[PDB]
């Protein structure tokens, strides 16, 4: 019944994948052996979403792991929920990309994924009818860049009708760790504008400012970003697995976002997010949502909103309420910041209500906002590229598995082409 | 949420600075202040049912010689009468404006009363803690300046008048729990427990 | 938080019941696994009461060759948490228990067809094996685990049957399961000549034959389940 | 599952191995003798390979034509540690003579090595890269150096190969004919050498004096502090953390291009526990200290040239945040400079094993620490000083008679000159705005 | 008035075993190496690909 | 998850009239008190060489 | 002498009464226990049953075995194994018993330890230096000022000067430095062993 299957790469996207099937098996209650522990039956009414159906009654994830190197797949296995991956899904070479797009792209990656594209196939074909695919990786990286995108290349061409959805972290000039980021963020970037249907960008500098302000941890871990990527994955499709006042899916979300195919890049926050000296003294009620949901500092991109204007948004209210409440404060937000909406397309909001809150909270809300202004950030990867790129420094390994500068110049064009057309929208009137 | 409790309301507190100053001021009389309270009730009680009526509550407690304004009688009442009976059980109210008594105490109260009948053959009679303690242990619980001589009169002035009432031993475990509610040490007591019974 | 998978807590429905005549009917799980053969066995059940893992347990056997049959001493009640399960071990009577096992002999032996019995307990199931072995007869061999009970009561001279009990030194109960406990034990009925087998795991804690568990051990549980499986397979007839 | 092997060539490349093996081995708890003492797995298979009766044997071969060295190997307490047969050593020395351990009685011993590699090779599948130790200014120690990679160029070809050299000092030295055999072996491992570093003795010398308050060290404690250096560049291939970074993914991090592949090295925090426990020794503070140029163990001043990239490995109980915040600080700074094509260059591990001290040492137990990677244009300086030396030398031919009647051609000093100089052209045009 | 003594003036060295704090944690030289703890790159999967029929590719 | 062909038992490489024939065919090696004695020869042979140098 | 010392450690576990002999029962009973965990404590006719684990050794004319025997009995089993940890092996798994000396120190790791404190001591100041800094903290504590120096002063005096040695390789740099056996060196003759030796 419509379900959708999981694709991990490189190392980011393991610790992401890792953690993230942490919170779907305790929102469902399924422990880490694999069996039911929850009290309704609404936890599993919609169960075949995300796990498949074992002896025993036992369920296991319908997730592929893939890496170039086997070391990420022996910490995901002795974490925790570690046992309820099938071992037949891992998938691992035993080279390595080396922060390399090339490699990844032309030399380990096309020799080893006809093993994983085998089992992508068939995780497809045990469904009864899919509906579609997601994919979560980081865009700085060897394997995660490289290989990740060419089998989302793969995967399209031979499911066209279904949608993707890609979690892609990009990495950001301040925090800045991997002295060839800028060759594999761009090359990926036009690859992924080409064939992915949504895509929706994370920083790792932005996951550290919503954590030293708003939570006001002193010391936050790896384990933190990623609790906070998770939350908000499970937020998107939560109406698909619940029951509720008005139904929405990914392929509906799809349709009321992206005006122009071309343009399928988008934001997302998550709210309530508390301090544990707070909680006692903040009254949550939907204006106090609906605040924080267009805060400029409560995104997850480096891109500032407020310097563009919102083409599309959307809204997934998580728990009990009217919808009086949701209703009027959309329009209540829209008219007030008329300057930050463009004019061309009125009432361009999508509301949803879901009855089922997450543990411990009484309302929650995922927002996802396509903007014109998530064209800065890459303006300034494409500055650091153009700067590296002719000097010619560090291309020697690039050139060194067959590929041609004339595919470096197509890159900078492509990505040009995607920044001129934001700029374009944005400056229309009727 | 497990991180904040809802605190909220589900069943009628205590007042709570209400009794705490009927007990500070009780304190003021003397020691057998507490016995007079429990006193005040039985006695306006003619009829022996175990309760009292509205205006019945507010002769006690001015009769002991506290004023209450009409809003602490309402608060007091509030709680006691949970559900409007138009009574209310003194028994209750007297032990919660005496506090709480530790099982050490009460026990070497009980031992008390089978010494005492121990010598009498089994019988409990008002001569006999007449007849044994110690008039000169009052000190030590509170200084006063009383003569010892006029201390038999007073022990016996709070006591009944005829010498033939029979007690039983909650009446008796009540009588020194009243005297223990003036004096804030529960050693303290003890110790003049011991000095009067020579126990 | 007590670390209980569903496996420990949850009652496992039962099947076949039989009279004890005292208490009337009691109920009781036969496994449906492997009914040809006619060695019977009877499981009895640590102190939660019924649940998946000892009944999960009772099927293994089951697999090798024998009938296995776990009765109720509980009768219909299983502890949820740590707090209540010594609860009931305390309003558990031995007085009460000690016939329902001779009745369950009773109901293998004519009913289900066997010829030769034996028995095995796991902790306080343990401490019921050596309570039963003595004050009934009937019986074949037994296998406690970890498992003492009150001697005074229940003196072991009165075995009649060989014995096979499972310890392990990482045990810390005082005065029910102690390593030293055993030995001594092993020395009364050694002196008391009957026949009586110690065998002593390295780096096994208490309840070491329970599943899914943090007190779980495999290497040493697939050890003594070989010993007890040719144990009971050779001496059986 | 991450193998390397290790090459010792040399006087100065054996008493290194000494300190760095005797730190490997009390780092995964072997004994001098050879067994582990009774007690994610093992972790060791990196360094040590498990005969099957408890016994490990060091994934390394010692080299030297000079038998004396050898011998208080055999003869020391690491007797039952190192393979009777793995210990390679000659019969008569080269004497400072680059020719003579090229040339003549090099090609005696090689050989023998080969097998010996070859064997110890098909033992590991996955290996990372090959580790080599010399001393530069010596004549078998670069002569039998220059020769293996040679061979192994075209023996293995794409495997790494990782040159921990020791170029003669600036202003002080041993021997007289340094220059020589220094320039010799410079073009012999400019086109045969993935990555060459800079161990140089005076700036190790005034670190061991500054810090640590050593009035009168020597080679021994030396030794230690290199060892240290090796270990931390290693610790990610055998120990987890918040970031990996293995053998192949530095080359890609360090070197812009091919030709250019020289760097200087530098460690932090380099202190006796008099002045630690004294001391809050904190993240940012050991980075800051770790980028001063009197810390450098290169005899060189980066504040002349461009910084063209930098890796850092972490270890400890470091926090990717403050690792952040610390990176920011520098790049603040106005004293460090990085070239214009340069816009991002910082290459940073994190493990949390924390480093470990070894008794009778000089460092101190500490929580946490630094190891840098920096590749600079200032590196010209160094050879520009050797080119100083060669000119005084060869201008009126001294010592040459010693070069020529070993066989070897007159016009090699010509033709490995003409590549040095290209170097340093090579060097300073990389430094200029567009 | 006599000095207070001259056994109790500063004196470099005293007999107390540790005269300073410093010298409390300094490891020691004779003892023996201590394995790590659990805390090491991890290693499950690693195993199949240094058994020996990794070959045999088709 | 039981049986002999799942979890490569040892004991059922026996012959059926010898404690210490072996099947030719099923057999997966020397146990380790076979591989023990094979060091402990390796060791007193050690010792062995030692006492024919002193002799010479 | 290293299967003396396990030899005579395995008589004196069982001859408890140090008599020096041990009556046959207790020998062929040990032999037993160790061997069946199921044998029962006592037997029917156990004394002559058991008696053919021993009687391999010989008795006195009181019937008792003589240590002296014991021990000659092994010495010529010790001719047909020439492995030492074969022999020591045989013998535990024979008799229950564990406990033996870890290893003995032995030259090369004292001459490593000689060389690590006389390589420390040159570090210091200069060179015509050291030895007033020996010196002066044996003024500092010698108290009765005889020119004796005591075990204990030793580790005292290394700890001072951030040596800290092990007690066992302590012992062993000790014994080795004095011959008069007495457990007192000279401290002269001790700065002239550190300082003023050819030899390592
Ligand atoms: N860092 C360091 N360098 C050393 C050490 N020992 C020797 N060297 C260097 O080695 C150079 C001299 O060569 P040696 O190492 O003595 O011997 P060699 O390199 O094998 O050359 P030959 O003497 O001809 O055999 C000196 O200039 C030192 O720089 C040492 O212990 N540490
Ligand atoms: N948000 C987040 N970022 C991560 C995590 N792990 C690694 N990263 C980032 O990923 C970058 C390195 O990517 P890399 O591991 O080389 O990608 P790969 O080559 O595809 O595996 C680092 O700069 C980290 O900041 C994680 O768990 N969460
Ligand atoms: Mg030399």
């Amino acid at each position: 019944m419509r379900e959708i299957v999981h694709i991990q790469g490189g190392q980011c996207g393991n610790q992401i994948g890792a953690k993230f099937w942490e919170v779907i098996s305790d929102e469902h209650g399924i422990d880490p052996t694999g069996t039911y522990h929850g009290d309704s039956d609404l936890q599993l009414e919609r169960i075949n979403v995300y796990y498949n159906e074992a002896t025993g009654g036992r369920y296991v994830p319908r997730a592929i792991l893939m890496d170039l190197e086997p070391g990420t797949m022996d910490s995901v296995r002795a974490g925790p929920f570690g046992q309820l991956f099938r071992p037949d899904n891992f998938v691992f070479g035993q080279t390595g990309a080396g922060n390399n797009w090339a490699k990844g792209h032309y030399t380990e990656g096309a020799e080893l994924i006809d093993s994983v594209l085998d089992v992508v196939r068939k995780e497809a074909e045990g469904c009864d009818c899919l509906q579609g695919f997601q994919i979560t990786h980081s865009l700085g990286g060897g394997t995660g860049s490289g290989m990740g995108t060419l089998l989302i290349s793969k995967v399209r061409e031979e499911y066209p009708d279904r949608i993707m959805e890609t979690f892609s972290v990009v990495p950001s000039p301040k925090v800045s760790d991997t002295v060839v980021e800028p060759y594999n963020a761009t090359l990926s970037v036009h690859q992924l504008v080409e064939n992915a249907d949504e895509c929706m960008v994370i920083d790792n500098e932005a996951l550290y400012d919503i954590c030293f302000r708003t939570l006001k941890l002193t010391t936050p871990t790896y384990g933190d970003l990623n609790h906070l990527v998770s939350a908000a994955m499970s937020g998107v499709t939560c109406c698909l697995r619940f029951p509720g006042q008005l139904n929405s899916d990914l392929r509906k979300l799809a349709v009321n976002l992206i005006p122009f195919p071309r343009l399928h890049f988008f934001m997302i926050g998550f709210a309530p997010l508390t301090s544990r000296g707070s909680q006692q003294y903040r009254a949550l009620t939907v204006p106090e949502l609906t605040q924080q949901m267009f805060d400029a500092k409560n995104m997850m991109c480096a891109a500032d909103p407020r310097h563009g204007r919102y083409l599309t948004a959307s809204a997934l209210f998580r728990g009990r309420m009217s919808t009086k409440e949701v209703d009027e404060q959309m329009l209540n937000v829209q008219n007030k910041n008329s300057s930050y909406f463009v004019e061309w397309i009125p009432n361009n909001i999508k509301s949803s209500i879901c009855d089922i809150p997450p543990k411990g909270l009484k309302m929650a809300v995922t927002f996802v906002g396509n903007s014109t202004a998530i064209q800065e950030m890459f303006k300034r990867v494409a500055e650091q590229f153009t700067a590296m790129f002719r000097r010619k420094a560090f291309l020697h390994w690039y050139t060194g598995e067959g590929m041609d500068e004339m595919e470096f110049t197509e890159a900078e064009s492509n990505m040009n082409d995607l920044v001129s057309e934001y700029q374009q929208y944005q400056d229309a009137t009727a | 949420n497990p991180n904040v409790n809802p605190v909220f309301k589900l069943a009628r507190e205590v007042p709570s600075p209400i009794i705490n100053k009927l007990n500070a001021d009780l304190k003021k009389q003397g020691p057998f202040a507490f016995r007079s309270l429990s006193k005040a009730c039985q006695k306006a009680d003619t009829f022996l049912n175990g309760s009292l009526s509205h205006d019945e509550f507010k002769w006690v407690i001015k009769e002991i010689g506290f004023s209450l304004t009409k809003t602490e009688f309402d608060n007091l009442f509030k709680f006691f009468d949970k559900n409007y009976e138009g009574k209310v059980i003194y028994s209750v109210f007297i032990d919660l404006v005496r506090g709480q008594q530790s099982e050490i105490i009460t026990q070497s109260l009980s031992q008390g009363y089978d010494a005492l009948a121990s010598n009498n053959g089994g019988k409990v009679t008002v001569e006999s803690i007449v007849q044994r303690y110690n008039p000169l242990a009052i000190q030590i619980i509170y200084p006063t300046r009383k003569i010892a001589q006029d201390l038999q009169r007073e022990f016996v002035a709070e006591w009944g008048g005829n010498l033939q009432q029979q007690v039983n031993k909650n009446a008796f475990v009540e009588f020194f729990s009243d005297v223990r509610a003036f004096c804030d040490s529960e050693s303290k007591f003890h110790q003049y427990f011991s000095n009067a019974f020579g126990l | 938080m007590d670390d209980i998978n569903k496996k420990v807590t949850t009652s496992k429905p039962s099947n076949v019941i039989f009279n004890t005549q005292t208490r009337g009917y009691c109920p009781g799980y036969l496994s449906p696994h492997n009914q040809i053969s006619k060695k019977g066995l009877i499981v009895l059940q640590e102190w939660w009461g019924m649940n998946e893992s000892i009944c999960l347990l009772a099927d293994e056997f089951a697999h090798q060759g024998f009938k296995v049959l776990v009765p109720d001493l509980y009768r219909g009640k299983v502890a949820k948490s740590h707090e209540e399960a010594g609860h009931l071990l305390t309003g558990l009577d031995w007085k009460g228990a000690i016939e329902d096992i001779a009745h369950a002999l009773q109901y293998l032996i004519k009913l289900q067809g066997c010829t030769s019995v034996g028995i095995t307990g796991f902790c306080m199931g343990g401490a019921l094996t050596l309570a039963s072995l003595s004050a009934i007869e009937g019986f074949s061999c037994g296998s406690p685990f970890y498992g003492i009970c009150d001697q005074q009561t229940f003196p072991v001279t009165n075995i009649r049957v060989p014995v096979l009990a499972h310890f392990g030194e990482d045990d810390s109960m005082v005065g029910f399961s102690d390593v030293e406990s055993a030995k001594a034990l092993k020395l009364k009925a050694h002196e008391a000549s009957v026949d009586f087998r110690l065998r002593t795991y390295p780096q096994a804690g208490h309840a070491f034959m329970r599943k899914e568990s943090k007190t779980y051990q495999p290497q040493a549980a697939a050890a003594a389940f070989k010993e007890t499986v040719e144990f009971f397979q050779q001496l059986l007839k | 599952m991450r193998e390397v092997i290790s090459i010792h060539v040399g006087q100065g490349g054996i008493q290194v191995g000494n300190a760095c093996w005797e730190l490997f081995c009390l780092e995964h708890g072997i004994q001098p003798d050879g067994q582990m003492p009774s007690d994610g797995d093992d972790a060791f298979n990196t360094f040590f390979s498990e005969t099957g009766a408890g016994k490990h044997v060091p994934r390394a071969v010692f080299l030297d034509l000079e038998p004396t060295v050898i011998d208080e190997v055999r003869t020391g307490t690491y007797r039952q540690l190192f393979h009777p047969e793995q210990l390679i050593s000659g019969k008569e020395d080269a004497a400072n003579n680059f020719a003579r351990g090229h040339y003549t009685i090099g090609k005696e011993i090689v050989d023998l090595c080969l097998d010996r590699i070859r064997k110890l090779a098909d033992n590991c599948t996955g290996l990372q890269g090959f580790l080599v130790f010399n001393s530069v200014g010596g004549g078998t120690g670069s002569g039998l150096g220059s020769l293996l990679l040679e061979r192994l160029s075209v023996d293995y070809g794409k495997k790494s190969k990782l040159g921990f050299t020791i170029y003669p000092s600036p202003q002080v030295s041993t021997a007289v004919v340094e220059p020589y055999n220094s320039i010799l072996s410079t073009h012999s491992l400019l086109e045969h050498t993935d990555v060459a570093v800079m161990l140089d003795n005076e700036a190790i010398y005034d670190i061991c004096r500054r810090n640590l308050d050593i009035e009168r060290p020597t080679y021994t404690n030396l030794n230690r502090l290199i060892a240290q250096v090796i270990s931390s560049l290693t610790a990610s291939l055998r120990f987890d953390g918040a970031l990996n970074v293995d053998i192949t993914e530095f080359q890609t991090n360090l070197v812009p291009y091919p030709r250019i592949h020289f760097m200087l090295s530098s460690y932090a925090p380099i202190i006796s526990a008099e002045k630690a426990y004294h001391e809050q020794l904190s993240v940012a503070e050991i980075t800051n200290s770790a980028f001063e140029p009197a810390n450098m163990m290169a005899k060189c001043d980066p504040r002349h040239g461009k910084y063209m990239a930098c890796s850092m490995m972490y270890r400890g109980d470091v926090v990717p945040k403050d690792v952040n915040a610390s990176i920011a600080t520098i790049k603040t700074k106005r004293t460090i400079q990085f070239v214009d094509w340069c816009p991002t260059g910082f290459k940073v591990g994190i493990n949390y094993q924390p480093p470990t001290v070894v008794p009778g040492g000089d460092l101190a137990k500490v929580m946490r620490a630094v190891c840098m990677i920096s590749n600079s244009t200032a590196i010209a300086e160094v050879f520009s000083r050797l080119d100083h030396k060669f000119d005084l030398m060869y201008a009126k031919r001294a010592f040459v008679h010693w070069y020529v009647g070993e066989g070897m051609e007159e016009g090699e000093f010509s033709e490995a000159r003409e590549d040095l100089a290209a170097l340093e052209k090579d060097y300073e045009e990389v430094g200029i705005e567009t | 008035y006599t000095p207070d003594l001259s056994a109790s003036a500063r004196t470099f060295h005293k007999d107390t075993i540790y005269e300073k704090d410093y010298q409390k944690h300094i490891p020691e030289l004779g003892s023996k190496p201590t394995v790590p703890k659990d805390k090491a790159r991890p290693y499950n999967e690693f195993t199949k690909t240094y058994d020996s029929t990794h070959m045999k590719i088709p | 998850n039981t049986n002999n062909f799942q979890t490569e038992n040892t004991g059922t490489c026996t012959s059926a009239f010898g404690p210490h024939r072996v099947i030719p065919y099923h057999w997966k090696g020397m146990n380790p008190q076979q591989k023990k004695d094979i060091i402990l020869e390796q060791d007193q042979q050690r010792h062995e060489r030692e006492i024919l140098k002193n002799l010479e | 002498q290293r299967r003396a010392n396990f030899v005579l450690k395995v008589f004196d576990s069982i001859d408890s009464e140090q008599k020096g002999a041990v009556h046959p029962f207790s020998l062929a009973e040990r032999l037993e226990v160790v061997k069946n965990k199921d044998y029962q404590i006592g037997s029917k006719t156990r004394e002559q049953l058991v008696g053919e684990y021993v009687a391999q050794f010989h008795k006195n004319q009181d019937g008792l075995i003589t240590r002296d025997e014991f021990v000659s009995y092994y010495e010529d089993l010790g001719l047909g194994i020439s492995s030492d940890q074969h022999f020591i092996e045989i013998l535990q798994t024979q008799w229950g018993i564990k406990e033996d000396d870890d290893l003995a120190i032995t030259k090369e790791e004292v001459k490593g330890i000689v060389k690590t404190i006389r390589q420390k001591l040159i570090q210091k100041t200069k060179g015509a230096n050291d030895e007033f800094l020996l010196r002066k903290l044996f003024k500092e504590f010698d108290i009765s000022n005889s020119g004796f120096l005591t075990l204990d002063e030793m580790n005292a005096m290394l700890i001072k000067l951030e040596i800290p040695i092990q007690k066992r390789y302590l012992n062993a740099v000790f014994s080795q430095l004095d011959r008069n056996h007495s457990g007192v060196i000279e401290f002269e003759e001790f700065v002239y062993y550190i300082v003023n030796d050819p030899y390592p």
